[PDB]
C-alpha cells in the first residue's frame, strides 16, 4: 500500500496505542490528536520535519516553544546554545518539573 | 595543495595556484578552468591573514 | 530633576537596572545611566549576539545611549565613561568573532591596546589592567582565549614568526596578570600556542 508518511504513520499509529484521551493531556490536539503526542513519537521515529510540520500548525498554542524547537532542528548533533538551552531548561523546571502531560515532559 | 592550503585557512595562495594553472598552458579543459578560476575568486574574496586588502 | 532620579533610585535597588537607565537618561543624569549600562553589559560581552536575545536588546539601547551621547556631547567621569565605551568595541570585538570575521575581529582588538602582542608593551600593558575597571577584568579570560583562538586559526591558513611571537606575547601577559579563571585559560593559551611550531 506504501510506507505512509511518518506524520500520517504515527498519526495511524497513536489511534491504535491511546484509543481513548488521557484526561492528562495538554496544549490541545492537532487533527484529531494531542500535539505533544505527535511530535514525541515523531522525534522517537526520527523524522524532525515530520515534528516541526506538527508544530507549525500549533503556532499559537505551544507558545516560545516554536522558537527553541525551530533551533534544535537547525543545530548539528541535536544540542540547542547555551543561552537558548538556559531559557528553556529554567522554564520547564521552574513549574512544569511535574505536569500532567507525560508526553510535554518528556519532549 | 589548494585543498591543504584551505584548510589552514591559507585562501589567498590557493587562488593564487588556481589562478596561474587556468592561465597556463598545461593540458587542462576550459570548463576544468572555469572551475579553477571559480575558486580562486572565491578564495580571494575572503580574508587570508597576513596579506593586504 | 528630582523626583525622576528618586524612582530611577528605587528602581536600581530593586535590581531594575534596565529600568532605571531608562529613567537616569531621561534626567540626562550619565554618571548613573553609563554606571549601570556598565552593569548589563558586562556578563554579555562574550555571549553570542542572537535575533530578540538579551544581548540584542541592550547593545542596541547601548548604541542608542552611545549616538545620543556624543550628538549631544554627554559624557561621565573619564572612568565610568571610558569603561562603557571600551565594552562597545568589545562587544563588537565578540560579535566579530562569533561571526567568522577573523581578520576585522583582530584589527579591533589591536586598536584597544588592551592585550599586548609585541613584548615590548606586555610591561605598559600589565600595569593599566590593575587600574581598569573590573567590568572589564572580569571578560579578559574570554578576550584573551578568542584573541588566541584568532591567532590560531590564522595560523592553519615571515608571517609564521609573526604569530608565534604574538602567541607569546598573550601567554606571558596572561602569566602576569591574577584573574578570572586563570587556571583554566592559562593553560588552554599554552596547548593552543604549541600546536602552531
Amino acid at each position: 500500500g506504501g510506507v505512509p508518511g511518518t506524520y500520517q504513520l504515527v498519526r495511524s499509529f497513536l489511534n491504535i496505542k491511546l484509543p481513548a484521551p488521557l484526561p492528562g493531556l495538554q496544549d490541545g490536539e492537532v487533527e484529531g490528536h494531542p500535539v505533544w503526542a505527535l511530535i514525541y513519537y515523531c522525534m522517537r521515529c526520527g523524522d524532525l520535519l515530520a515534528a516541526s510540520q506538527v508544530v507549525n500548525r500549533a503556532q499559537h498554542q505551544l507558545g516560545e516553544f516554536k522558537t527553541w524547537f525551530q533551533e534544535y532542528m537547525n543545530s548539528k548533533d541535536r544540542r540547542l546554545s547555551p543561552a537558548t538551552e538556559n531559557k528553556l531548561r529554567l522554564h520547564y523546571r521552574r513549574a512544569l518539573r511535574n505536569n500532567t502531560d507525560p508526553y510535554k515532559r518528556a519532549v | 595543495l589548494c585543498r591543504f592550503y584551505t584548510t589552514r585557512s591559507r585562501f589567498f595562495e590557493a587562488a593564487q595556484v588556481q589562478t596561474n594553472l587556468a592561465k597556463s598552458d598545461l593540458n587542462i579543459s576550459l570548463k576544468d578552468r572555469i572551475i579553477l578560476l571559480s575558486r580562486a575568486k572565491g578564495n580571494a574574496s575572503v580574508n587570508t591573514i597576513g596579506i593586504s586588502r | 530633576k528630582p523626583i525622576i532620579n528618586k524612582v530611577a533610585s528605587v528602581a536600581e535597588n530593586k535590581g531594575l537596572f534596565e529600568e532605571a537607565a531608562k529613567l537616569y537618561d531621561l534626567a540626562k543624569n550619565a554618571d548613573k545611566v553609563l554606571e549601570l549600562m556598565n552593569k548589563l553589559l558586562s556578563p554579555v560581552v562574550p555571549q553570542i549576539s542572537a535575533p530578540q536575545s538579551n544581548k540584542e536588546r541592550l547593545k542596541n539601547m547601548a548604541l542608542s545611549i552611545a549616538e545620543r551621547y556624543r550628538a549631544q556631547g554627554i559624557s561621565a567621569n573619564k572612568f565610568v565613561d571610558s569603561t562603557f565605551y571600551l565594552l562597545l568595541d568589545l562587544i563588537t570585538f565578540f560579535d566579530e568573532y562569533h561571526s567568522g570575521h577573523i581578520d576585522r575581529a583582530f584589527d579591533i582588538i589591536e586598536r584597544l591596546k588592551l592585550v599586548p602582542l609585541n613584548q615590548e608593551s606586555v610591561e605598559e600593558r600589565v600595569a593599566a589592567f590593575r587600574n581598569f575597571s573590573d567590568e572589564i577584568r572580569h571578560n579578559l579570560s574570554e578576550v584573551l582565549l578568542a584573541t588566541m583562538n584568532i591567532l590560531f586559526t590564522q595560523f592553519k591558513r615571515d608571517r609564521d614568526s609573526q604569530l608565534r611571537s604574538q602567541a607569546r606575547t598573550l601567554i606571558t601577559f596572561a602569566g602576569m596578570i591574577p584573574y578570572r579563571t586563570s587556571g583554566d585559560t592559562n593553560a588552554r593559551l599554552v596547548q593552543m600556542e604549541v600546536l602552531m611550531n
